[PDB]
């Protein structure tokens, strides 16, 4: 790829610069290049990868929702194909980004990740990007896309429960996202609420073990679980 | 509000 | 180009959709395609063109300023070429966008613009995009780039003074930008202050001729002139 | 504040 000639360390340095410049497409390209060097990623590097693609796909998803809403209102209205065409364009670009991320996870980040922190991180990302594919899916394969998200989240949950404390921020963000998966993808709002509550309560009971800085990190994510519970109940 | 992830 | 097969009206429709989705790169590509159909642009269409490229180049400029500041601090410090390389990358992309816009103005928006409102609009844009080139210029041609911005702004000012009322929002935004050109590109802060003040005062004296809605449009831009005066004095 | 254009 286009980043094959750049040093791994230079790609990581430039990913950090792109983050500071809010140039997230560049950031994602640099981190894709770094992954393709073939070496495992550090905790910091995994976060750079996640931040870059989160922001890229987040813009695409927000645009897709705007266009989908316009398209829906047009199908209630004065009549052409332009709205559908442009929604499809954004959708296809979004699917391409999701496919690229899933391809990095499959070649070969997940299979080389042996530590719980790295393996859970990548399986959570796999669930997230199948979930984003599920958000726009409508055809023969929607159920398989949903089950791919579920399966990745479930394996991440199983490992995280066995190997990480209940306040671990990756464990908490995994549970947050699997809860949202249940609520709005799988049509299982009770499972979503149950998971958010049990996750919150088990984290609260472990806070006493933490330093001041870890306490801040954990309670930040616990508040997101609380926000969703307040929205859903 | 939009749910959080 | 890539938009040659799409109807002009479909390109305009999709530019409006891209604006609603905050997809400004798409918006700019659609409006470039519309311009390349060869027909003059309406007032609404001229605004779509300006909004699209303003947002594209605005993101690039903001990123360039972040990277230039990091580069400057690195040249005061612990030592590699990555910061300069990545600043150069963003700079080159920015110059490409400016060159594309200037090319649309030159082929053939300006020469076919006979009405004052259209001709002033396009000459202001020409000044703006040479100004953005000047912001990053450092070599043999910096002075010629600055003079190209000046010349375009000056011709726009001459026409606007003869053909438009002093409250016209395009006239006011032209004067605002030429004032900023004087202040920070041409190193003429007194000219900048003089132009902002005379523009503000001549607009104030013409407000009595306006409808409620025109009054709102004009006073909005007058407040930007006042903001700059307050910053500069 | 940054000057306005
Ligand atoms: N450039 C970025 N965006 C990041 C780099 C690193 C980083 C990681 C390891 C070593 C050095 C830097 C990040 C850590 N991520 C977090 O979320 C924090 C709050 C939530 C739970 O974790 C605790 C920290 S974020
Ligand atoms: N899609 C967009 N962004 C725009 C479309 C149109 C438009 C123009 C003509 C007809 C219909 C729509 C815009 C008008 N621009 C302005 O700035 C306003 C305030 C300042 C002075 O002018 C008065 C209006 S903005
Ligand atoms: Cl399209
Ligand atoms: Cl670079
Ligand atoms: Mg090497
Ligand atoms: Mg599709
Ligand atoms: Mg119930
Ligand atoms: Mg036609
Ligand atoms: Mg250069
Ligand atoms: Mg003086």
């Amino acid at each position: 790829g286009a980043m094959g000639s750049m040093e791994r360390a230079s790609l990581i340095q430039k990913a950090k610069l792109a983050e500071q410049a809010e140039r997230y497409e560049d950031m994602a390209a640099f981190m894709k290049g770094a992954v393709e060097k073939g070496e495992e990623l550090s905790c910091e590097e995994r976060n750079l990868l996640s931040v870059a693609y989160k922001n890229v796909v987040g813009g695409q998803r927000a645009a897709w929702r705007v266009l989908s809403s316009i398209e829906q209102k047009s199908n209630e209205s004065e009549e052409g194909p332009e709205v559908r065409e442009y929604r499809e364009k954004v959708e296809t670009e979004l699917q391409g980004v999701c496919d690229t991320v899933l391809g990095l996870l499959d070649s070969h980040l997940i299979k080389e990740a042996g530590d719980a922190e790295s393996r859970v991180f990548y399986l959570k990302m796999k669930g997230d990007y199948y979930r984003y594919l599920a958000e726009v899916a409508t055809g023969d394969d929607k159920k398989r896309i949903i089950d791919s998200a579920r399966s990745a989240y479930q394996e991440a949950m199983d490992i995280s429960k066995k190997e990480m404390p209940p306040t671990n921020p990756i464990r908490l963000g995994l549970a947050l996202n699997f809860s949202v998966f249940h609520y709005e993808i799988a049509n299982s709002p009770e499972e979503a609420i149950s998971l958010a509550k049990t996750t919150f309560d088990e984290a609260m009971a472990d806070l006493h073990t933490l330093s001041e800085d870890s306490y801040k990190d954990s309670t930040l994510i616990m508040q997101l679980l609380r926000d969703n519970l307040t929205l859903w109940t | 509000r939009r749910r959080q992830t």
